[PDB]
C-alpha cells in the first residue's frame, strides 16, 4: 500500500503536462525513497527522468516498492480535473489494477481511479564539458523562435544557439534571471528543436533550466522541482552523415 | 545531419 | 408593434451565447408579460425554457402577442455585433418579416434587421425529490472535468457526480459560493455530459445554478437571470436497458 | 551598405504582422530618405504603401539606394523571434543576397539572416470628397461586426457602414477617441469586408485610422506610425453590374 | 444505459 | 456588385 499526499498538487499537474505529449505509457517506480519515472519518448530519441523525493510529499508512505504502468495521457486527463490549488493524494495497493487520485479542494473532494497498464535503459555516468544555467522562459523562447528558422539547433558553448532553413538562418548568443556557464571544453552539438520544444513544456516547473553538454553524448535539459526533485530530459544528438 | 536514437547512446546491460 | 429596451444588453448577448449551439431555429413568444422562449434542442433530448420578464426591461411594450421564428445562430451573430456595454433595443411590428435590433453605445448606433422564419412541448408539474443549489462555475467545472472521464454522469444525491470510461472513473462529492441541498428523497440519475456541457454555456448569466432531480424524470438545470427571469434546461435522463 | 537601428522594434513587428497575410513577396525600397514599401496585395484588389522615414530610426544610413525583394511571411517569422521590447537593427550590403536582422534585448543578442528574393503601380493625385478620422479599434470592430452580416460594406458619408446578407442587414452610424469628418461631397462606396479586415491587422500601429473616399476611386485606409511615417491601404471598390 | 428523448417524458397537451 | 482590380483604377508610369 502506497499513499503520497501532495499539497501543491499543481506540481503533479505541471509534471504530467510536461510528459503527456512525449511518452504514451510509462512505468512509475514508487519506492520508500519516493516516486521515480524513467522513460524513452515514443520517438526513441530522448530519455525522461523524473524524480519526486518522498521528502517533497507532505505525507508519503510506501510499504513495498511498486511499478505502476500508466497511460500518461489518461493520467494527464485525470489531473486536469484537479483544481490548481487542490491537495492531491495518490493511493495504490499491491497488485493494483488502479491508481487512486484524490483531489481535495481547499466542500468538494474528487476521487479518481485510473486503470493501470502492465509494465529498461540505463543512464551512464557523464562529466559534462559544458553546463549552462539560464531562465527556463528564456530557453523556451529560444527553442520556439529558432523553430521558425529550421528543424535543428546548433548549440555552441557564452552559449550560441543557431538554426538554419530555406528562409535564412539565426544565431542566438547568451552570456552571463541569470545565465551561468561552466565550460571545461568548447562543445558544439546539433539537436532537433521539435524535441527541445517538447522539453520546454516543463518550463512551468522551475524558473531556471540547466543544459548539460559534451561532445557526442545526449544533451541533458534539467528542470528542478523545488524541494521534490527534478525532471530530466536527455536528447540524443543529430550527427553529421 | 541525422537524428540518432537514444538507445544508440545509452544501454541496458 | 413590440419594443423592448434593455440597458444591460450583455444579458441578451449571454442568453444567445447559451442557446445558439443547442437550438437551430426557435420561436420567441413575445407578450405583454415579457419574452418567452421554449424549444427542444436539435438532439430532442432536452427542453430549454427562457423567460425574460417585461419588468426586467427598462422599457417594454407589446400591443399584441407575437411569435417570432428566429434562427438563433444568425441572432447571436447579430448580437456579437453589440458592444458588451451597448443598450440593446428590440423592435418588431405585427406581421414582421424582420426583427429590429438597435445597439446604442454609451456616438455609435448600430441598426440590425434579422430575417424572421416561419414557426410544442408542455412542461408537466413536478415536485423534485432533490434540489441542489450550487455555484454555476463549480457545476460547469464538474461537467467539464467528468467529460474527460466518460460520456455519462451519475448524479447521486451531499451530491455525488460520477463518470466512468475506459481510462477509469471519477466521483465528485459536494456538500453544504455556497452549496445547498433540499432532499426529500435520495435520487440517482444518469445524464449525458455532452448536453450538460451545452447547458453550462449559460454560466455567465448567474453566479449559481440549481439542479432539480426526481426519479425517472428530466433534470432541471436552472440559471436565474437577476431581475429579468431565468434560463431553464430540462434534460431527459439515460435509462438502463 | 544600409543600416537602420530601431529602438521601438515593436513597430517593425507590428508592420509585418499587418502585411504578412496580404502580400506574399514585396520589394522594400531603401533610400536615404527612409524605407519605402509599395505592393499590391495577392488578390490584386488593394495597394499597400508603407513609409518609414529615416528620421524615425534612431540610427539610419543608406549609402546607395537598394531594392530588397522580401518574402513577407519569412520576414514575419524572423520578426516573431524579436522580443517585444528588443532593439532591432536592419543591415544590408550592396548586391545583398541577405538582409541582416539583429535583435538586442534590453544579455541576449539574436542575429538573423533572411534570404532575399529577386522581384510598378503608381498612386494618382486625388482630392478625397470625404475623409473620416476615427479610432482604429472602432473601425476594426465595425469591419469585424459587419462581416458577420455580409461580404460587402456600403460606406456612406455622419458616416454609415451598412452590410447585408442572407440573415439580414446592419447599419452602423458614427458621427462627430474622437470621430471627425471632412466632407466636401457625400459619397457612397461599396467594399469587400475581407480586405478591410486584412487592413485592420495594422490597428496596433495607431490608435486612430483615417478613411479617405471619393466617388468611383479606391478607398484609402491610413494608419500613421507615430514619428516614423504611415501604412496606407488603397482598396479598389466594388462596382454595380 | 441509453439516452431517452425529452418527448418520451414531456407531452403536447 | 462586383469587385474590381486595383490595377483597373491605378496605372503604371
Amino acid at each position: 500500500m502506497f499513499e503520497a499526499r501532495l499539497v501543491q498538487g499543481s506540481i503533479l499537474k505541471k509534471v504530467l503536462e510536461a510528459l503527456k505529449d512525449l511518452i504514451n505509457e510509462a512505468c512509475w517506480d514508487i519506492s520508500s525513497s519516493g516516486v521515480n519515472l524513467q522513460s524513452m519518448d515514443s520517438s526513441h530519441v530522448s530519455l525522461v527522468q523524473l524524480t519526486l523525493r518522498s521528502e517533497g510529499f507532505d505525507t508519503y508512505r510506501c510499504d513495498r516498492n511498486l511499478a505502476m504502468g500508466v497511460n500518461l495521457t489518461s493520467m494527464s486527463k485525470i489531473l486536469k480535473c484537479a483544481g490548481n490549488e487542490d491537495i492531491i493524494t495518490l493511493r495504490a495497493e499491491d497488485n493494483a489494477d488502479t491508481l487512486a487520485l484524490v483531489f481535495e479542494a481547499p466542500e468538494k473532494v474528487s476521487d479518481y481511479e485510473m486503470k493501470l497498464m502492465d509494465l529498461q535503459l540505463g543512464i551512464p555516468e557523464q562529466e559534462y564539458s559544458c553546463v549552462v544555467k539560464m531562465p527556463s522562459g528564456e530557453f523556451a523562447r529560444i527553442c520556439r523562435d529558432l523553430s521558425h528558422i529550421g528543424d535543428a539547433v546548433v548549440i555552441s558553448c557564452g552559449v550560441k544557439f543557431s538554426a538554419s532553413g530555406e528562409l535564412g538562418n539565426g544565431n542566438i548568443k547568451l552570456s552571463q534571471e541569470a545565465v551561468t556557464i561552466e565550460m571545461n571544453e568548447p562543445v558544439q552539438l546539433t539537436f532537433a528543436l521539435r524535441y527541445l520544444n517538447f522539453f520546454t513544456k516543463a518550463t512551468p516547473l522551475s524558473s531556471t533550466v540547466t543544459l548539460s553538454m559534451s561532445a557526442d553524448v545526449p544533451l541533458v535539459v534539467e528542470y528542478k522541482i523545488a524541494d521534490m526533485g527534478h525532471l530530466k530530459y536527455y536528447l540524443a544528438p543529430k550527427i553529421e552523415d | 545531419t541525422r537524428q540518432t536514437t537514444i538507445t544508440s547512446h545509452f544501454a541496458k546491460g
